[PDB]
RNA sequence: AGCUAGUUGGUGGGGUAAUGGCCCACCAAGGCGACGACGGGUAGCCGGUCUGAGAGGAUGGCCGGCCACAGGGGCACUGAGACACGGGCCCCACUCCUACGGGAGGCAGCAGUUAGGAAUCUUCCGCAAUGGGCGCAAGCCUGACGGAGCGACGCCGCUUGGAGGAAGAAGCCCUUCGGGGUGUAAACUCCUGAACCCGGGACGAAACCCCCGACGAGGGGACUGACGGUACCGGGGUAAUAGCGCCGGCCAACUCCGUGCCAGCAGCCGCGGUAAUACGGAGGGCGCGAGCGUUACCCGGAUUCACUGGGCGUAAAGGGCGUGUAGGCGGCCUGGGGCGUCCCAUGUGAAAGACCACGGCUCAACCGUGGGGGAGCGUGGGAUACGCUCAGGCUAGACG
């Protein structure tokens, strides 16, 4: 069974980025959607929409890439280099407002789920809240 | 100090023992455990039981010697 | 492994065995010799290294490496041990510390004194 | 104590002149001006590849010797610098400078650092009002250094003063050249000083 | 009995004292109840002795019984004065 | 603030005593993985008003027995044998895996 | 791997300042347990201390708090409080006296003896301060404490000089015989002036006491030093202890003689069996410096028990598979609960330390003062994304 959804989604995204597939699919939830929204806001993805493949709610995830730098390994520049799902199940990581990570000392983000909705570390700082660190992104 | 209170006494090789150690039957009494000198090893000079060899013996423990002379 | 497993068992803390049973972790232990002999090293090296079977105030009989240039130790003599593995020799994990009790200092020693128990020689 | 022994030997070792006697360590005589090579037997021997560690060590020695301090004290100073907020290197240098003996030296109260230290020890120097005889002392800025009144008589001191009578002091210090006084105003910077130190290397050395 | 008493804290020949509130039967340096005053007999300090007055008064009211030195100090810092 | 707990009846074999399993959820000191620790408390109820399968509120009281220091404050919710069954199964297993 | 019989609960009693299996009588037959009981080892615990980037790991000396014990065990008594360190009773262990019937003992209080042992202090002064007890008080006591002594045991501070002074004395060492090294180092000139002597010499100590004032506040007065004639100031006043380790790589520093797998070194690789940058010595260096090395022990480096942070086809490592219990985890929507989770407030988190600021001892150690932080925990409010839980529903999982 798909034991995590969010993590799976992230993995799929990563795979897509690796293979230079311009848009990936993934089943639809609210949490997932929220995460995607945040990503979009940041600039980690071109866009996203919510299709119905077969009959099941699904997400078009329009991936982002950097300009085709020529030479040895011409493969398109990576926008998302690494994205690790931090608060896995059976190891749920909750950081406080003191403890929210300085992810790549700024250049990237941690997707934090808080009582005041899904958001980024800067946003959390602004509101002055802690919560659950779903994932790391850079 | 570099101590030369060492005994340089003859001994007919009695016993073939491991690792080029050979109990050699001295004419300074019994057969002590006397081992090959490094020079011999270098020159591949073979000792079998029955060689009248000079054996270097320190007073501290005469138990162990040294086959100084090439037979 | 996986966090639940860890929780169940934990990590088996690397409990460390010491290289010296001089006991009490005693920096030094004193004792008296049962024998005093010389020992062949092994197969890398061939020399004759002076060593002493010494009974201890804790009871553990140890062959113990005498260092220096040549000792004056007899048999029923009080010696003090600092330990510290000798590489070549078997059963010997112990240096005798010359300069205390019956192990009098390394005579003629003139360079590295402290390790050997040599009193200062008088200059001009 | 200090180094206390053959000094310009250190200069020879370093590869660079270190003004440790002052005069002569100014003239054609620091053995560096002539003889510019390490002491000992192999002075002119083939100059070999210094280890990464080695260079750092050398740098540390240079710096430490320059001010002439026991290693322990130096270490402590470094630690303090590390603790205290700011650029650990520049700050460290400043702290080193802020030392009483060094302060005395930089005023032109004595031509040499060891000499300055000796002077300080002997109750010749008075900071603000008290004699201070402990050369490690931290001259905290906004402080005035003076010659002691019952010893402002001394010929040597006068000579030293004359040697600086006219010639310009550093921008962090000041002096009354007549009434045998002195001011310490700015806790000096890296760029305020012209020592052959590269404090980064020192820091690196300390790290392990 | 509870006393307002003094506690030594400094060093050899360099003493310092904490005018303090605590039960009789403790170490003269032990876990007291409340630190309320500090005093230096060597007077070196420009602001040497200082006590917190209201707290002291409160303690007195409950019936904290000061020892002699402590009493003196309190008087000096005007705890026992009345106006 | 007399320490209060939501626990579940597991036994009523003793006069006036209701055995209550408190499942306390806390995060591991080192790992943070949220553990689920059960602790039995024997509780005082002069009625035997409570039965197995019931979830109840438990107050830190003054003792009545060597190791019985809780009165049952109030009943929360009856009709959840589920939780008790599990415990019983576990207990049964405990005997089995020995020899 | 099962443990339990006062053992788990009950009723009544006793006992306790008080609850209680604390104990007892009677009844019930439970209680605990792999979420690790019982059993064994280990070990006072902690605030902390050390390390560490941190998370952590070890450690629990001094200083502070709590406990427990006063030869071992057992017991009470008195009292507000002990099951009573210098109080009692009893048995035993042991030493002491004995007119052999019995007695007296207990330094794990300071100091010291003795033993053990690598190893650890003076049978010190003082009641001055501070605190303790008593007392109306004076005062009395106080091996608490305050100090001194001994030990570089630790930290920190200072001295063993400084300024000049050869294209380079000797001495020693190397050499390609020219030379180089030691090394401005010396000597020598100049200056300073620890030691050391004399003159003075404390802060710490103003109270408690007496009197005015009512024995209140307030006011005046007096006594009061173990340290110690010390610290410290003023004059005088002498150039006046240097050591220890290493020197192949790691690792900072290189040559010659002596030795020849010998004697030896070694923390590891290893070096030595005749030209050894590894051994012995000499010079030279280099590290540190009144210390420096060795050894022990702890962490680190070891991301080498791995949470941060490793793995498992062949390196050590997947179990022989299956079913399945506990346990762990779990799709999508909607709503509630609000336990997790977060947050705010606030209570706590003693002092000492660590951290910052400033101050004091001539600096610093050391201390003082102020502040900040602090994981955790409690209490009141809040938030619902996520986990939990309750309810309803969905069909992607799963089953038919
Ligand atoms: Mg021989
Ligand atoms: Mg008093
Ligand atoms: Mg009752
Ligand atoms: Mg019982
Ligand atoms: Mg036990
Ligand atoms: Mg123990
Ligand atoms: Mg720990
Ligand atoms: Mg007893
Ligand atoms: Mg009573
Ligand atoms: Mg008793
Ligand atoms: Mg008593
Ligand atoms: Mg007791
Ligand atoms: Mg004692
Ligand atoms: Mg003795
Ligand atoms: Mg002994
Ligand atoms: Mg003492
Ligand atoms: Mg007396
Ligand atoms: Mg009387
Ligand atoms: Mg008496
Ligand atoms: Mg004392
Ligand atoms: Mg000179
Ligand atoms: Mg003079
Ligand atoms: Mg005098
Ligand atoms: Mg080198
Ligand atoms: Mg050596
Ligand atoms: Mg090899
Ligand atoms: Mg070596
Ligand atoms: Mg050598
Ligand atoms: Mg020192
Ligand atoms: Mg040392
Ligand atoms: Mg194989
Ligand atoms: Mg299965
Ligand atoms: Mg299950
Ligand atoms: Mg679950
Ligand atoms: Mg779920
Ligand atoms: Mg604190
Ligand atoms: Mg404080
Ligand atoms: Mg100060
Ligand atoms: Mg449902
Ligand atoms: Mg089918």
């Amino acid at each position: 069974m798909l034991t995590d959804p969010i993590a799976d989604m992230l993995t799929r995204i990563r795979n897509a980025t690796r293979v230079y597939k311009e848009s990936t699919d993934v089943p639809a939830s609210r949490f997932k959607e929220e995460i995607l929204r945040i990503l979009a806001r940041e600039g980690f993805i071109k866009g996203y929409e919510r299709v119905d493949v077969d009959g099941k709610p699904y997400l078009r995830v329009y991936l982002k890439y950097g300009p085709r730098r020529q030479g040895p390994d011409p493969r398109p520049e990576q926008v998302i280099h690494h994205i690790r799902r931090i608060s896995k199940p059976g190891r749920r990581v909750y950081v406080g407002v003191k403890e929210i990570p300085r992810v790549r000392r700024g250049l990237g983000i941690a997707i934090l789920s808080t009582s005041k909705g899904v958001l980024t570390d800067r946003e959390a700082r602004k509101l002055g809240v802690g919560g659950e660190l779903i994932c790391e992104v850079w | 100090a570099k101590e030369k209170d060492t005994i340089r006494t003859e001994g007919v090789v009695t016993e073939a023992l491991p690792n080029a150690t050979f109990r050699v039957k001295l004419d300074s009494g019994p057969e002590i455990l006397a081992y090959i000198s490094g020079k011999m090893r270098m020159h591949y000079i073979r000792i079998l039981p029955g060689d009248r060899v000079v054996v270097e013996i320190t007073p501290y423990d005469p138990t162990r010697g040294r086959i100084v002379y090439r037979k | 492994p996986t966090i639940n497993q860890l929780v169940r068992k934990g990590r088996e803390k690397v409990r460390k065995k010491s290289k010296v049973p001089a006991l009490k972790g005693a920096p030094f232990r004193r004792g008296v010799c049962t024998v005093v002999r010389t020992v062949t090293p092994k197969k890398p090296n061939s020399a004759l290294r002076k060593v002493a079977k010494v009974r201890l105030t804790s009871g553990y009989e140890v062959t113990a490496y005498i260092p220096g240039e040549g000792h004056n130790l007899q048999e029923h003599s009080v010696v003090l041990i600092r330990g510290g593995r000798v590489k070549d020799l078997p059963g010997v994990r112990y240096h005798i510390v010359r300069g205390v009790y019956d192990a009098a200092g390394v005579k003629d020693r003139k360079k590295s004194r402290s390790k050997y128990g040599t009193k200062k020689p008088k200059e001009a | 104590g200090r180094y206390i022994g053959p000094v310009c030997r250190l200069c020879r070792r370093e590869g660079v002149k270190l003004y440790l006697k002052g005069e002569r360590c100014y003239s054609p005589k620091c053995a560096m001006e002539r003889r510019p090579y390490p002491p000992g037997q192999h002075g002119q021997k083939r100059a070999r590849r210094p280890s990464d560690y080695a260079v750092r060590l050398r740098e540390k020695q240079k710096l430490r010797r320059i001010y002439g301090i026991s290693e322990r004290q130096f270490r402590n100073l470094f630690e303090e610098a590390s603790k205290k907020k700011g650029v650990t290197g520049s700050v460290f240098l400043g702290l080193l400078e802020s030392r009483l003996d060094n302060v005395v030296y930089r005023l032109g109260f004595a031509v040499s650092r060891r000499q300055a230290r000796q002077l300080v020890r002997h109750g010749h120097i008075t900071v603000n009002g008290r004699r201070v005889d402990l050369p490690s002392y931290r001259v905290r800025p906004g402080d005035e250094i003076a010659v002691a009144e019952k010893s402002r008589n001394l010929e040597l001191i006068r000579q030293n003063l004359e040697a600086m009578k006219g010639r310009k002091v550093g921008p962090w210090l000041s002096l009354d050249v007549e009434g045998m006084k002195g001011k310490f105003l700015r806790l000096p910077d890296r760029e305020d000083l012209a020592l052959p130190v590269n404090e980064q290397l020192v820091i690196e050395f300390y790290s392990r | 009995m509870v006393k307002i008493r003094l506690a030594r804290f400094g060093s050899k020949h360099n003493p310092h004292y904490r005018i303090v509130v605590t039960d009789a039967r403790r170490k003269r340096d032990g876990k007291y109840i409340e630190k309320i005053g500090y005093y230096d007999p060597r007077k070196t300090t420009p602001d040497w002795l200082k006590v917190d007055v209201e707290r002291a008064r409160y303690w007195l009211s409950v019936g904290a019984q000061p020892t002699d030195t402590a009493r003196r100090l309190l008087r000096q810092a005007g705890v026992f004065r009345q106006e | 603030p007399k320490k209060v707990l939501t626990g579940v009846v597991v036994s009523d074999k003793m006069q006036k005593t209701v055995t209550v399993l408190v499942e306390r959820q806390f995060p591991h000191p080192l790992y943070g993985k949220v553990i689920k620790r059960s602790k039995k408390y024997l509780a005082h109820d002069p009625e035997e008003k409570y039965k197995l399968g019931d979830v109840v509120e438990i107050i830190e009281s003054r003792p009545i027995s060597k190791r019985k220091r809780f009165r049952v404050l109030r009943l929360v919710e009856s009709g959840r044998m589920d939780l008790v069954e599990k415990y019983l199964i576990r207990r049964q297993n405990y005997e089995s895996l020995s020899k």
